[PDB]
Protein backbone atom coordinates (compact mmCIF):
# COMPACT_ATOMS: atom_id res chain seq x y z
CA UNK A 1 0.00 0.00 0.00
CA UNK A 2 2.73 2.48 1.28
CA UNK A 3 0.69 3.89 3.37
CA UNK A 4 -2.35 2.65 5.77
CA UNK A 5 -4.52 2.19 3.42
CA UNK A 6 -4.90 1.99 -0.59
CA UNK A 7 -4.22 5.42 -1.43
CA UNK A 8 -2.66 7.69 -3.87
CA UNK A 9 1.00 5.61 -3.47
CA UNK A 10 -1.32 2.45 -4.28
CA UNK A 11 -2.64 3.55 -7.61
CA UNK A 12 0.30 5.09 -8.75
CA UNK A 13 2.76 2.08 -8.17
CA UNK A 14 0.15 -0.02 -9.49
CA UNK A 15 -0.08 2.07 -12.66
CA UNK A 16 3.63 1.16 -13.07
CA UNK A 17 3.54 -2.07 -12.24
CA UNK A 18 0.36 -2.57 -14.88
CA UNK A 19 2.93 -1.28 -17.78
CA UNK A 20 5.84 -3.65 -16.66
CA UNK A 21 4.15 -7.27 -16.46
CA UNK A 22 3.01 -6.88 -19.73
CA UNK A 23 6.65 -6.69 -20.71
CA UNK A 24 7.57 -9.77 -18.61
CA UNK A 25 4.55 -11.46 -20.17
CA UNK A 26 5.87 -11.39 -23.45
CA UNK A 27 9.40 -12.16 -22.24
CA UNK A 28 7.81 -15.58 -21.20
CA UNK A 29 5.60 -15.84 -24.39
CA UNK A 30 9.10 -16.41 -25.94
CA UNK A 31 10.23 -18.63 -23.45
CA UNK A 32 7.04 -20.44 -23.99
CA UNK A 33 7.45 -20.50 -27.76
CA UNK A 34 11.23 -22.04 -26.74
CA UNK A 35 9.69 -24.70 -25.39
CA UNK A 36 7.02 -25.22 -28.06
CA UNK A 37 9.80 -25.16 -30.71
CA UNK A 38 12.16 -28.01 -29.52
CA UNK A 39 8.93 -30.82 -29.33
CA UNK A 40 6.79 -29.20 -31.87
CA UNK A 41 2.97 -29.03 -31.28
CA UNK A 42 0.80 -32.31 -30.63
CA UNK A 43 -2.09 -33.05 -32.55
CA UNK A 44 -5.77 -34.61 -31.86
CA UNK A 45 -4.33 -38.04 -32.08
CA UNK A 46 -2.31 -37.66 -29.34
CA UNK A 47 0.18 -39.46 -31.16
CA UNK A 48 3.53 -39.26 -33.32
CA UNK A 49 3.46 -36.07 -36.17
CA UNK A 50 6.79 -37.01 -37.52
CA UNK A 51 5.24 -38.96 -40.91
CA UNK A 52 3.14 -36.55 -42.20
CA UNK A 53 4.10 -32.80 -41.51
CA UNK A 54 3.23 -29.42 -43.52
CA UNK A 55 4.65 -25.78 -43.63
CA UNK B 1 19.24 -35.38 -94.31
CA UNK B 2 18.20 -35.61 -98.45
CA UNK B 3 13.92 -36.11 -98.01
CA UNK B 4 12.79 -38.56 -100.55
CA UNK B 5 9.28 -39.90 -100.16
CA UNK B 6 6.94 -42.17 -102.62
CA UNK B 7 3.41 -43.49 -102.35
CA UNK B 8 1.57 -46.49 -104.09
CA UNK B 9 -0.16 -47.99 -101.38
CA UNK B 10 3.07 -48.18 -98.85
CA UNK B 11 4.85 -45.13 -98.15
CA UNK B 12 8.29 -44.90 -98.85
CA UNK B 13 10.85 -43.51 -96.94
CA UNK B 14 14.41 -43.22 -97.49
CA UNK B 15 17.48 -41.20 -96.61
CA UNK B 16 20.98 -41.58 -98.62
CA UNK B 17 24.67 -41.51 -96.44
CA UNK B 18 27.84 -41.57 -98.76
CA UNK B 19 29.76 -42.16 -95.61
CA UNK B 20 28.48 -45.10 -93.88
CA UNK B 21 29.30 -48.11 -94.39
CA UNK B 22 26.05 -49.80 -93.34
CA UNK B 23 22.33 -49.71 -94.23
CA UNK B 24 19.22 -49.70 -92.48
CA UNK B 25 15.71 -50.94 -93.42
CA UNK B 26 12.66 -51.02 -91.79
CA UNK B 27 8.93 -50.60 -90.67
CA UNK B 28 7.43 -47.53 -88.43
CA UNK B 29 3.94 -47.44 -87.28
CA UNK B 30 2.45 -44.55 -85.69
CA UNK B 31 0.99 -46.03 -82.56
CA UNK B 32 2.69 -46.36 -79.75
CA UNK B 33 2.36 -47.00 -75.85
CA UNK B 34 -0.52 -44.11 -75.90
CA UNK B 35 -2.80 -45.45 -78.41
CA UNK B 36 -2.74 -48.37 -75.81
CA UNK B 37 -5.64 -49.28 -72.61
CA UNK B 38 -4.75 -49.39 -68.81
CA UNK B 39 -5.01 -52.91 -69.80
CA UNK B 40 -3.69 -53.89 -72.34
CA UNK B 41 -0.99 -51.25 -71.12
CA UNK B 42 3.11 -53.29 -72.62
CA UNK B 43 1.79 -55.41 -75.37
CA UNK B 44 3.95 -53.06 -77.55
CA UNK B 45 6.72 -53.49 -75.24
CA UNK B 46 5.82 -57.10 -75.71
CA UNK B 47 5.56 -57.06 -79.46
CA UNK B 48 9.40 -55.24 -79.85
CA UNK B 49 10.45 -58.23 -77.80
CA UNK B 50 9.20 -60.96 -79.19
CA UNK B 51 10.64 -59.45 -82.07
CA UNK B 52 14.06 -59.83 -80.56
CA UNK B 53 13.72 -63.18 -79.38
CA UNK B 54 16.43 -65.65 -79.90
CA UNK B 55 14.82 -67.69 -82.80
CA UNK B 56 13.58 -64.66 -84.62
CA UNK B 57 17.34 -63.54 -83.95
CA UNK B 58 19.66 -66.72 -85.24
CA UNK B 59 17.75 -66.51 -88.44
CA UNK B 60 18.42 -62.88 -89.10
CA UNK B 61 21.77 -63.89 -88.02
CA UNK B 62 22.92 -66.54 -90.74
CA UNK B 63 21.59 -63.86 -93.14
CA UNK B 64 24.02 -61.40 -91.56
CA UNK B 65 21.34 -59.01 -90.41
CA UNK B 66 21.05 -57.50 -86.63
CA UNK B 67 17.13 -56.77 -85.24
CA UNK B 68 16.58 -53.36 -83.79
CA UNK B 69 12.75 -52.43 -82.24
CA UNK B 70 11.82 -49.02 -80.58
CA UNK B 71 8.55 -48.59 -78.26
CA UNK B 72 8.17 -44.62 -77.74
CA UNK B 73 4.72 -43.41 -76.87
CA UNK B 74 3.55 -41.86 -80.10
CA UNK B 75 5.05 -44.90 -82.95
CA UNK B 76 6.67 -48.12 -82.53
CA UNK B 77 9.56 -49.35 -84.71
CA UNK B 78 11.07 -53.03 -85.87
CA UNK B 79 14.78 -52.34 -87.84
CA UNK B 80 17.02 -54.84 -89.58
CA UNK B 81 20.51 -53.65 -90.20
CA UNK B 82 23.00 -55.30 -92.69
CA UNK B 83 25.97 -54.35 -95.73
CA UNK B 84 25.07 -51.94 -98.02
CA UNK B 85 24.22 -54.85 -100.47
CA UNK B 86 22.00 -57.20 -98.76
CA UNK B 87 19.85 -54.32 -98.47
CA UNK B 88 17.59 -57.06 -100.07
CA UNK B 89 17.99 -59.97 -97.07
CA UNK B 90 16.37 -57.17 -94.84
CA UNK B 91 13.37 -56.82 -97.04
CA UNK B 92 13.31 -60.23 -97.01
CA UNK B 93 12.72 -60.69 -93.59
CA UNK B 94 10.57 -57.75 -92.78
CA UNK B 95 8.22 -59.70 -95.11
CA UNK B 96 9.21 -62.96 -93.28
CA UNK B 97 8.41 -61.38 -89.76
CA UNK B 98 4.92 -59.41 -90.70
CA UNK B 99 3.74 -62.08 -93.52
CA UNK B 100 5.27 -65.62 -93.10
CA UNK B 101 6.84 -66.21 -89.46
CA UNK B 102 3.89 -63.95 -87.95
CA UNK B 103 2.75 -67.22 -86.39
CA UNK B 104 6.15 -68.93 -85.41
CA UNK B 105 6.94 -65.89 -83.13
CA UNK B 106 3.28 -66.65 -81.30
CA UNK B 107 3.70 -70.05 -80.29
CA UNK B 108 3.10 -70.93 -76.62
CA UNK B 109 6.76 -71.71 -76.19
CA UNK B 110 7.96 -68.14 -77.59
CA UNK B 111 5.38 -66.24 -76.13
CA UNK B 112 6.01 -67.35 -72.42
CA UNK B 113 9.66 -67.27 -72.73
CA UNK B 114 9.23 -63.14 -73.95
CA UNK B 115 6.60 -62.78 -71.22
CA UNK B 116 8.68 -63.81 -68.63
CA UNK B 117 11.81 -61.84 -69.85
CA UNK B 118 9.96 -58.64 -70.18
CA UNK B 119 8.20 -59.11 -66.92
CA UNK B 120 11.81 -59.29 -65.52
CA UNK B 121 12.99 -56.83 -67.37
CA UNK B 122 10.12 -54.04 -66.30
CA UNK B 123 10.36 -55.51 -62.19
CA UNK B 124 14.35 -54.61 -62.34
CA UNK B 125 13.64 -51.29 -63.57
CA UNK B 126 10.65 -50.72 -61.37
CA UNK B 127 13.05 -51.60 -58.77
CA UNK B 128 16.36 -50.21 -59.58
CA UNK B 129 16.30 -47.49 -62.40
CA UNK B 130 14.91 -44.80 -60.43
CA UNK B 131 15.68 -41.32 -62.66
CA UNK B 132 13.79 -42.79 -65.37
CA UNK B 133 10.72 -44.18 -63.07
CA UNK B 134 10.25 -40.86 -61.56
CA UNK B 135 10.21 -39.63 -65.17
CA UNK B 136 7.63 -42.57 -66.11
CA UNK B 137 5.07 -41.40 -62.88
CA UNK B 138 5.86 -37.79 -64.29
CA UNK B 139 3.97 -38.42 -67.33
CA UNK B 140 1.64 -40.70 -65.60
CA UNK B 141 0.27 -38.12 -63.19
CA UNK B 142 0.33 -34.91 -65.65
CA UNK B 143 -1.51 -36.71 -68.03
CA UNK B 144 -3.70 -39.43 -66.33
CA UNK B 145 -7.13 -40.68 -67.20
CA UNK B 146 -5.69 -39.59 -70.88
CA UNK B 147 -3.36 -41.61 -73.29
CA UNK B 148 0.41 -40.17 -72.71
CA UNK B 149 -0.13 -41.52 -69.06
CA UNK B 150 0.80 -45.25 -69.72
CA UNK B 151 4.49 -46.17 -69.66
CA UNK B 152 6.05 -47.43 -72.64
CA UNK B 153 7.34 -50.64 -70.92
CA UNK B 154 3.81 -51.73 -69.00
CA UNK B 155 3.11 -51.79 -66.27
CA UNK B 156 3.83 -55.64 -64.17
CA UNK B 157 -0.17 -56.15 -63.89
CA UNK B 158 -1.45 -55.90 -66.84
CA UNK B 159 2.09 -57.72 -68.61
CA UNK B 160 1.02 -60.79 -66.46
CA UNK B 161 -2.25 -60.82 -67.77
CA UNK B 162 -1.47 -60.39 -71.37
CA UNK B 163 -2.02 -62.98 -73.88
CA UNK B 164 -1.12 -63.97 -77.51
CA UNK B 165 -4.88 -62.40 -77.89
CA UNK B 166 -3.64 -59.11 -76.66
CA UNK B 167 -0.67 -59.11 -79.66
CA UNK B 168 -3.31 -60.15 -82.51
CA UNK B 169 -5.49 -58.04 -81.50
CA UNK B 170 -3.10 -54.88 -81.13
CA UNK B 171 -1.16 -55.90 -84.35
CA UNK B 172 -4.66 -56.40 -86.39
CA UNK B 173 -5.67 -52.73 -85.25
CA UNK B 174 -2.67 -51.40 -85.31
CA UNK B 175 0.13 -52.88 -87.94
CA UNK B 176 -1.85 -51.27 -90.82
CA UNK B 177 0.02 -49.87 -94.24
CA UNK B 178 -2.41 -46.59 -93.41
CA UNK B 179 -0.41 -46.39 -89.74
CA UNK B 180 2.82 -46.99 -91.18
CA UNK B 181 5.87 -46.09 -93.36
CA UNK B 182 8.68 -48.06 -94.41
CA UNK B 183 12.01 -46.44 -93.57
CA UNK B 184 15.26 -46.58 -95.22
CA UNK B 185 18.77 -45.33 -93.66
CA UNK B 186 21.73 -45.72 -94.54
CA UNK B 187 23.52 -45.35 -98.10
CA UNK B 188 21.15 -47.23 -99.51
CA UNK B 189 19.54 -45.66 -102.99
CA UNK B 190 15.92 -44.89 -103.12
CA UNK B 191 15.39 -46.48 -106.24
CA UNK B 192 17.13 -49.55 -105.20
CA UNK B 193 15.00 -50.02 -102.18
CA UNK B 194 11.78 -49.35 -103.83
CA UNK B 195 12.32 -51.41 -106.62
CA UNK B 196 13.15 -54.57 -104.34
CA UNK B 197 10.04 -53.68 -102.29
CA UNK B 198 7.88 -53.36 -105.36
CA UNK B 199 8.91 -56.72 -106.54
CA UNK B 200 7.07 -58.47 -104.05
CA UNK B 201 3.11 -57.03 -103.49
CA UNK B 202 -0.01 -58.83 -101.53
CA UNK B 203 -2.01 -56.52 -99.00
CA UNK B 204 -2.50 -58.61 -95.49
CA UNK B 205 -5.04 -56.10 -93.89
CA UNK B 206 -5.10 -53.58 -96.15
CA UNK B 207 -6.58 -50.25 -96.54
CA UNK B 208 -7.77 -50.71 -92.96
CA UNK B 209 -7.73 -47.67 -90.03
CA UNK B 210 -6.23 -47.23 -86.72
CA UNK B 211 -9.15 -46.51 -83.50
CA UNK B 212 -9.49 -42.95 -82.32
CA UNK B 213 -9.66 -41.99 -78.51
CA UNK B 214 -9.70 -39.61 -75.98
CA UNK B 215 -7.60 -36.18 -76.60
CA UNK B 216 -4.33 -35.86 -74.37
CA UNK B 217 -4.80 -33.11 -71.64
CA UNK B 218 -2.19 -31.72 -68.61
CA UNK B 219 -3.31 -32.45 -65.06
CA UNK B 220 -1.44 -29.98 -62.17
CA UNK B 221 -1.08 -32.65 -59.82
CA UNK B 222 1.62 -35.10 -58.07
CA UNK B 223 2.68 -38.43 -56.79
CA UNK B 224 4.92 -39.46 -54.70
CA UNK B 225 6.92 -42.70 -53.85
CA UNK B 226 8.77 -42.12 -51.01
CA UNK B 227 11.04 -44.88 -50.00
CA UNK B 228 13.61 -44.03 -47.20
CA UNK B 229 15.89 -46.61 -47.57
CA UNK B 230 16.88 -45.26 -50.84
CA UNK B 231 20.48 -42.65 -50.65
CA UNK B 232 19.28 -40.10 -52.58
CA UNK B 233 15.96 -38.31 -53.72
CA UNK B 234 14.93 -38.16 -57.14
CA UNK B 235 12.25 -35.74 -58.45
CA UNK B 236 11.17 -34.39 -62.32
CA UNK B 237 8.96 -31.29 -61.98
CA UNK B 238 7.57 -29.93 -65.06
CA UNK B 239 4.52 -27.86 -67.10
CA UNK B 240 2.27 -28.33 -70.01
CA UNK B 241 4.79 -28.21 -72.75
CA UNK B 242 4.66 -27.93 -76.43
CA UNK B 243 3.21 -30.82 -78.85
CA UNK B 244 5.47 -31.89 -81.76
CA UNK B 245 5.07 -29.25 -85.06
CA UNK B 246 4.16 -26.58 -82.69
CA UNK B 247 4.45 -22.62 -83.32
CA UNK B 248 7.25 -22.46 -80.25
CA UNK B 249 8.25 -26.03 -80.69
CA UNK B 250 11.77 -24.31 -80.83
CA UNK B 251 11.39 -21.75 -78.40
CA UNK B 252 10.59 -24.19 -75.72
CA UNK B 253 13.93 -26.20 -76.60
CA UNK B 254 15.75 -23.46 -77.13
CA UNK B 255 14.64 -22.25 -72.85
CA UNK B 256 15.13 -25.69 -71.60
CA UNK B 257 18.62 -25.09 -72.99
CA UNK B 258 19.31 -22.47 -71.12
CA UNK B 259 19.29 -24.20 -68.08
CA UNK B 260 20.44 -27.36 -69.22
CA UNK B 261 21.74 -30.10 -67.74
CA UNK B 262 24.81 -30.74 -64.73
CA UNK B 263 26.94 -33.10 -63.41
CA UNK B 264 28.31 -31.94 -59.74
CA UNK B 265 31.45 -34.23 -60.41
CA UNK B 266 32.84 -33.39 -63.56
CA UNK B 267 34.72 -30.03 -63.67
CA UNK B 268 33.31 -28.47 -67.17
CA UNK B 269 29.81 -29.55 -66.32
CA UNK B 270 30.61 -26.79 -63.15
CA UNK B 271 32.04 -24.21 -65.42
CA UNK B 272 29.19 -23.88 -67.95
CA UNK B 273 27.52 -20.12 -68.25
CA UNK B 274 24.24 -21.32 -66.37
CA UNK B 275 23.10 -18.69 -63.62
CA UNK B 276 21.50 -20.97 -61.49
CA UNK B 277 24.81 -23.02 -61.26
CA UNK B 278 25.82 -20.19 -58.97
CA UNK B 279 23.11 -21.00 -56.49
CA UNK B 280 23.39 -24.44 -55.99
CA UNK B 281 27.19 -25.19 -56.24
CA UNK B 282 27.61 -23.63 -52.64
CA UNK B 283 26.08 -25.93 -50.33
CA UNK B 284 26.05 -28.07 -52.78
CA UNK B 285 22.02 -28.53 -53.31
CA UNK B 286 22.26 -31.93 -56.15
CA UNK B 287 24.43 -34.13 -57.65
CA UNK B 288 23.22 -33.59 -61.47
CA UNK B 289 20.12 -32.15 -63.23
CA UNK B 290 18.66 -32.03 -66.62
CA UNK B 291 16.54 -29.66 -67.93
CA UNK B 292 14.16 -30.94 -71.18
CA UNK B 293 11.42 -29.63 -73.72
CA UNK B 294 9.57 -33.13 -74.25
CA UNK B 295 7.43 -33.19 -77.06
CA UNK B 296 4.08 -35.03 -78.17
CA UNK B 297 1.47 -35.80 -80.92
CA UNK B 298 -1.52 -33.72 -78.31
CA UNK B 299 0.86 -32.09 -75.72
CA UNK B 300 4.40 -31.64 -74.07
CA UNK B 301 6.28 -31.88 -70.71
CA UNK B 302 8.82 -28.75 -70.27
CA UNK B 303 10.46 -29.03 -66.92
CA UNK B 304 13.38 -31.04 -65.49
CA UNK B 305 14.73 -33.54 -63.12
CA UNK B 306 17.59 -34.32 -60.31
CA UNK B 307 18.99 -36.34 -57.96
CA UNK B 308 20.54 -35.77 -54.62
CA UNK B 309 21.87 -36.82 -51.35
CA UNK B 310 21.29 -33.46 -50.13
CA UNK B 311 17.82 -34.89 -48.03
CA UNK B 312 17.79 -31.31 -45.58
CA UNK B 313 18.40 -28.67 -48.62
CA UNK B 314 15.97 -30.30 -51.10
CA UNK B 315 13.51 -26.77 -50.51
CA UNK B 316 16.16 -24.81 -51.35
CA UNK B 317 17.01 -26.98 -55.00
CA UNK B 318 13.62 -26.43 -56.12
CA UNK B 319 13.71 -22.94 -54.76
CA UNK B 320 16.32 -21.72 -57.18
CA UNK B 321 15.38 -23.94 -59.84
CA UNK B 322 12.00 -22.12 -60.40
CA UNK B 323 13.18 -18.95 -59.30
CA UNK B 324 15.55 -19.26 -62.04
CA UNK B 325 12.73 -20.24 -64.61
CA UNK B 326 10.58 -16.81 -63.76
CA UNK B 327 13.31 -14.82 -65.08
CA UNK B 328 12.40 -16.09 -68.38
CA UNK B 329 9.22 -14.16 -68.36
CA UNK B 330 10.84 -11.27 -66.61
CA UNK B 331 14.26 -10.77 -67.78
CA UNK B 332 16.21 -13.27 -69.51
CA UNK B 333 18.98 -11.75 -70.66
CA UNK B 334 20.46 -11.58 -74.61
CA UNK B 335 23.40 -13.37 -74.20
CA UNK B 336 21.98 -16.27 -72.34
CA UNK B 337 19.84 -16.50 -75.46
CA UNK B 338 22.42 -16.56 -77.62
CA UNK B 339 23.89 -19.08 -75.44
CA UNK B 340 21.25 -21.20 -75.87
CA UNK B 341 21.00 -20.67 -79.69
CA UNK B 342 24.88 -22.28 -80.11
CA UNK B 343 24.31 -24.75 -78.02
CA UNK B 344 20.60 -26.33 -79.25
CA UNK B 345 22.33 -26.21 -82.86
CA UNK B 346 24.94 -28.41 -81.44
CA UNK B 347 22.55 -30.60 -79.98
CA UNK B 348 20.28 -30.96 -82.45
CA UNK B 349 23.37 -31.85 -84.93
CA UNK B 350 24.19 -34.32 -82.56
CA UNK B 351 20.60 -35.84 -82.88
CA UNK B 352 19.92 -35.72 -86.57
CA UNK B 353 23.83 -36.05 -87.62
CA UNK B 354 24.45 -39.16 -85.93
CA UNK B 355 26.49 -42.08 -87.22
CA UNK B 356 23.99 -44.47 -86.67
CA UNK B 357 21.68 -45.64 -89.32
CA UNK B 358 18.94 -47.34 -87.00
CA UNK B 359 18.42 -43.76 -85.12
CA UNK B 360 17.86 -42.13 -88.85
CA UNK B 361 15.46 -44.78 -89.51
CA UNK B 362 13.57 -43.70 -85.36
CA UNK B 363 14.14 -40.07 -86.58
CA UNK B 364 12.93 -40.72 -90.58
CA UNK B 365 10.02 -42.88 -89.50
CA UNK B 366 8.34 -40.96 -86.51
CA UNK B 367 8.81 -37.26 -88.53
CA UNK B 368 6.90 -38.32 -91.87
CA UNK B 369 4.05 -40.12 -89.95
CA UNK B 370 3.11 -37.01 -87.92
CA UNK B 371 4.65 -34.27 -90.75
CA UNK B 372 4.72 -35.99 -94.06
CA UNK B 373 8.43 -35.41 -94.26
CA UNK B 374 11.59 -34.86 -92.33
CA UNK B 375 13.06 -31.59 -90.66
CA UNK B 376 15.86 -29.66 -92.54
CA UNK B 377 18.17 -29.28 -89.93
CA UNK B 378 18.78 -26.18 -92.06
CA UNK B 379 15.50 -24.86 -91.94
CA UNK B 380 16.17 -25.69 -87.86
CA UNK B 381 18.88 -23.88 -87.49
CA UNK B 382 17.15 -21.02 -89.36
CA UNK B 383 14.20 -20.50 -87.34
CA UNK B 384 16.27 -20.84 -84.06
CA UNK B 385 18.47 -17.58 -85.16
CA UNK B 386 15.22 -16.06 -85.52
CA UNK B 387 14.70 -16.56 -81.92
CA UNK B 388 14.74 -13.28 -79.82
CA UNK B 389 14.64 -12.32 -75.88
CA UNK B 390 10.87 -11.35 -76.81
CA UNK B 391 9.76 -14.24 -78.42
CA UNK B 392 11.47 -16.60 -75.06
CA UNK B 393 9.38 -13.47 -72.63
CA UNK B 394 6.30 -13.88 -74.59
CA UNK B 395 6.45 -18.02 -74.15
CA UNK B 396 7.66 -17.98 -70.55
CA UNK B 397 4.57 -15.80 -69.31
CA UNK B 398 2.22 -18.64 -71.47
CA UNK B 399 3.40 -21.54 -70.26
CA UNK B 400 5.69 -20.88 -67.36
CA UNK B 401 4.30 -17.82 -65.09
CA UNK B 402 1.77 -18.37 -62.41
CA UNK B 403 0.82 -22.20 -63.86
CA UNK B 404 0.10 -25.81 -62.45
CA UNK B 405 3.09 -28.09 -62.25
CA UNK B 406 3.70 -32.13 -62.35
CA UNK B 407 5.68 -33.32 -59.88
CA UNK B 408 6.77 -37.07 -58.94
CA UNK B 409 9.54 -38.66 -57.02
CA UNK B 410 11.02 -41.07 -55.44
CA UNK B 411 13.33 -42.10 -52.17
CA UNK B 412 14.40 -39.13 -49.45
CA UNK B 413 11.88 -37.06 -50.66
CA UNK B 414 10.89 -36.05 -47.17
CA UNK B 415 12.21 -32.29 -47.90
CA UNK B 416 10.49 -31.76 -50.51
CA UNK B 417 7.41 -29.07 -49.82
CA UNK B 418 3.71 -29.43 -50.41
CA UNK B 419 2.43 -29.16 -54.04
CA UNK B 420 1.25 -25.01 -53.08
CA UNK B 421 4.89 -24.26 -51.62
CA UNK B 422 6.37 -25.52 -54.73
CA UNK B 423 3.62 -24.02 -56.96
CA UNK B 424 3.53 -20.87 -54.93
CA UNK B 425 7.27 -20.42 -56.72
CA UNK B 426 5.92 -20.15 -60.29
CA UNK B 427 5.72 -16.21 -60.10
CA UNK B 428 7.31 -13.15 -58.28
CA UNK B 429 5.99 -10.56 -56.17
CA UNK B 430 5.56 -6.89 -57.60
CA UNK B 431 4.44 -4.09 -57.41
Amino acid sequence: WGGFSVSNPTIQRFFALHYLVPFIIAAMVIMHLMALHIHGSSNPLGITGNLDRIP
Amino acid sequence: AEVTQLSNGIVVATEHNPSAHTASVGVVFGSGAANENPYNNGVSNLWKNIFLSKENSAVAAKEGLALSSNISRDFQSYIVSSLPGSTDKSLDFLNQSFIQQKANLLSSSNFEATKKSVLKQVQDFEDNDHPNRVLEHLHSTAFQNTPLSLPTRGTLESLENLVVADLESFANNHFLNSNAVVVGTGNIKHEDLVNSIESKNLSLQTGTKPVLKKKAAFLGSEVRLRDDTLPKAWISLAVEGEPVNSPNYFVAKLAAQIFGSYNAFEPASRLQGIKLLDNIQEYQLCDNFNHFSLSYKDSGLWGFSTATRNVTMIDDLIHFTLKQWNRLTISVTDTEVERAKSLLKLQLGQLYESGNPVNDANLLGAEVLIKGSKLSLGEAFKKIDAITVKDVKAWAGKRLWDQDIAIAGTGQIEGLLDYMRIRSDMSMMRW
